[PDB]
């Protein structure tokens, strides 16, 4: 029964030694085969099916998903609905996990992570909206389904998205192309990256996770 | 114990629409 | 509790993560 468990835990341990870096994770070519083999194993591991996703995994995914170790053509990220919904869910887990662990400068680190989270979340959603509008034909089925799950409910934006949804290609592209300049991806990459590292720091300082923030800590005592 | 660490003192984190 | 588990079928956080990871991978293999 638990020979599979002892195995899976060791695979999870191994990934942890590849996914926890001081700065953000990026999958390097020399790691990719073993990183793949580990994920696949855990993916089909019977004993992992109802195990809680550790927060290092969710972080590493977010770093990898939003290419956080760069500083962004906007187009290294796959803006597919199915993926980005799950990306937001995993991001949501990190924030809840952060909030929960925090109860057990701390005001600043908590408050910044809050502000940064909402800012990043909003940006992800706005850029998801941007991609949805560039479709021909538009996937209203998933687009409106997305707006229930992620993105708030203001008659203003609700109807404005609907109004623009019934316009055409070149005008739809123009609203997006203007608003992508008015709201650049570089802004959110910064935010999301700072959130992740702000989060990392709290959890090592206070909750005693190990996110390799030991060197960052000692430079704040000086 | 600063009031800024990861966020710059005057920074617009307000996303409209 | 679980029908999926009893049938010995893939499901859960790690499997959903696997699928999403691959999605990003194959996308970036040319991008
Ligand atoms: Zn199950």
């Amino acid at each position: 029964g638990s020979n599979e468990k002892i195995r899976s835990q060791s695979v999870l341990n191994t990934l942890e030694t590849f996914f926890i870096k001081e700065n953000h994770y990026d999958m390097q070519r020399e790691e990719s085969s073993i990183v793949n083999a580990c994920l696949r194993y855990l993916g089909y591991s019977k004993s992992m099916c109802h195990e809680k996703m550790p927060i290092f995994m969710d972080i590493a995914f977010i770093e990898y998903c939003f290419n956080l170790s760069l500083d962004p053509d906007s187009q290294q990220i796959l803006w597919e609905y199915s993926l980005i919904s799950n990306a937001l869910e995993r991001l949501e887990n990190i924030e809840l996990e952060r909030q929960n662990c925090m109860r057990e400068n701390k005001e600043t680190l908590n408050n910044e992570a809050l502000k940064l989270y909402s800012c990043a979340k909003a940006g992800i959603c706005r850029w998801m909206a941007f991609h949805f509008l560039e479709q021909e034909p538009i996937d209203h089925i998933n687009f409106t389904k997305f707006l229930q799950d992620w993105g708030s409910h203001n008659e203003k934006e609700m109807e404005a998205l609907q109004r623009l949804s019934k316009h055409k290609i070149r005008k739809r592209l123009i609203y997006v192309s203007q608003h992508k300049k008015k709201m650049p991806w570089s802004k959110f990459n910064s935010v999301l990256s700072r959130y992740i590292q702000c989060t990392k720091l709290q959890l090592e300082v206070f909750c005693d996770y190990d996110f390799k923030q030991r060197e960052i800590v000692k430079m704040l005592t000086s | 114990n600063s009031d800024n660490i990861f966020v710059k003192p005057g920074e617009d984190l307000e996303i409209p629409l | 509790a679980c029908e999926m588990c009893r049938l010995g079928l893939p499901h859960g956080s790690f499997f959903e993560l696997l699928r999403d990871w691959k999605k990003i991978e194959e996308f970036r293999n040319k991008s």
